[PDB]
């Protein structure tokens, strides 16, 4: 038995954000709404379905109706981007369950095109016949996980390995994917024109063989 | 206030034994059940179970049986849980939960510890960073980094304070078996690229930053 809840929402700042948690055995139980900042332990934002603990601003509120409990945020702030969970119990009441988790976001990092910088082939990599170029994006808002290394040929799956989009400190997301290719393929290729796609844009960096 | 303390990061191979401690203080020790939960990276919180601070009787989650066994020491004021037969999906964060909210009622898991992170990884590193010519732009395409570094939480960066500023930490893409911790630290300067300080590679095996040679040599 697992509670259902939307996985993510996107509401511009200044507009109310609504999150729904549903369960068959819900009307006989209390929900606890938990706020978790990324890279931080969860923190209660709502308890007893109606009120918030001390130190929680008034912008959050909770309501219950039938089998659905709703968290409502009036005037969502910039710091509110986080993951929200609903905590309850099943019919037997001796098992504690958490919600799916809704990733609440406000409208959006600074948009920037993809930046590709192919690292130079290492001396050890060239000696080991594994010379390769790795492209890392400095910053990109909503960077897409698309990498297409094109060294004298079309995009090769084995040339570049996809990587998760890390969060940049400068109010953006930095994507760094390491691409591994053999030195013989790089030597055969005229130029290692590796292309990294991020932020709805594609940039290609070419280096000498 | 009520202080909750977890142990450090623990890394063992799958199928091994993992032991992690959770210590609590600052609340009336009559009855305050401490909850343990697990969190996979970028996933939902899954409830491992709960333990009694002083009572002793324990309940375990209906989904996980056998390998779960938590026994606390009331005199030691800490809770110890042992999990055997580690699986690949067990790589995750562990969190504790207790009560401080001042309007009464349990079932309100107030505080959470720092958590304990469990993974599986080998150790690896790299040598030279780059040997290219100096780029025209005032940026460093190649910086002190480790290629194919299976070491977890590797920190490849220049030993000296130079080239540290303006460097974006590279994510440890682990598509193959090796973690391949890139750890890119770009100097982001044409002058700094031509003369770059050696890049230390601590790696998982050595927590301290062991000196290593990695220069852009632009």
């Amino acid at each position: 038995y697992e509670l259902t809840q939307p996985p993510s929402v996107s509401v511009s700042p200044g507009q109310t954000a609504r999150i729904t948690c549903s369960g068959d055995a819900l009307p006989k139980q209390y929900v606890y709404w938990y706020q978790q900042k990324p890279g931080q332990a969860p923190v209660l934002v709502i308890y007893k379905d109606s009120e918030r603990p001390s130190g929680i601003p008034e912008r959050f509120s909770g309501s219950s109706s039938g089998t659905t409990v709703t968290l409502t945020i009036s005037g969502v702030q910039a710091e509110d981007d986080a993951d929200y969970y609903c905590q309850a119990a099943d019919s037997s009441n001796t098992e504690y369950v958490f919600g799916t988790g809704t990733k609440v976001t406000v409208l959006q990092p600074k948009a920037n095109p993809t930046v590709t910088l192919f690292p130079p082939s290492s001396e050890e990599l060239q000696a080991n016949k594994a010379t390769l170029v790795c492209l890392i994006s400095d910053f990109y808002p909503g960077a897409v996980t698309v990498a297409w290394k094109a060294d004298g040929s079309p995009v090769k799956a084995g040339v570049e390995t996809t990587k998760p989009s890390k969060q940049s400190n400068n109010k953006y997301a930095a994507s760094s994917y390491l691409s591994l290719t053999p030195e013989q393929w790089k030597s055969h290729r005229s130029y290692s024109c590796q292309v990294t796609h991020e932020g709805s844009t594609v940039e290609k960096t070419v280096a000498p063989t | 206030q009520v202080q909750l303390v977890q142990s450090g990061a623990e890394v063992k191979k799958p199928g091994a034994s993992v032991k992690v401690s959770c210590k609590s203080s600052g609340y009336t020790f009559t009855n305050y059940i401490i909850h343990w939960v697990r969190q996979a990276p970028g996933q939902r919180l899954e409830w491992m179970g709960w333990i009694n601070a002083g009572n002793g009787n324990t309940k375990y989650s209906q989904k996980f049986q056998g390998r779960i066994s938590v026994t606390r020491d009331t005199s030691a004021s800490a809770a110890y849980m042992e999990l055997s037969s580690l699986k690949s999906e067990d790589t995750a964060l562990y969190y504790c939960a207790t009560l401080q909210m001042d309007y009464g009622g349990n079932g309100d898991l107030d505080y959470w510890g720092q958590g304990t992170l469990v993974t599986v990884s080998s150790a690896s590193t790299k040598g030279p960073s780059v040997f290219p010519l100096a780029p025209s732009s005032k940026s460093t395409s190649g910086g002190t980094a480790a290629l194919g570094c299976l070491v977890k939480d590797y920190f490849p960066e220049p030993v000296t304070v130079s080239w540290n500023s303006g460097a974006l930490t590279s994510g440890v893409h682990t598509f193959p078996a090796v973690l391949q911790s890139s750890g890119l630290y770009s100097l982001s300067s044409v002058v700094t690229v031509p003369s770059s300080s050696l890049g230390t590679q601590t790696y998982i095996c050595n927590v301290n930053h062991k000196p290593s040679n990695t220069k852009v040599d632009k």
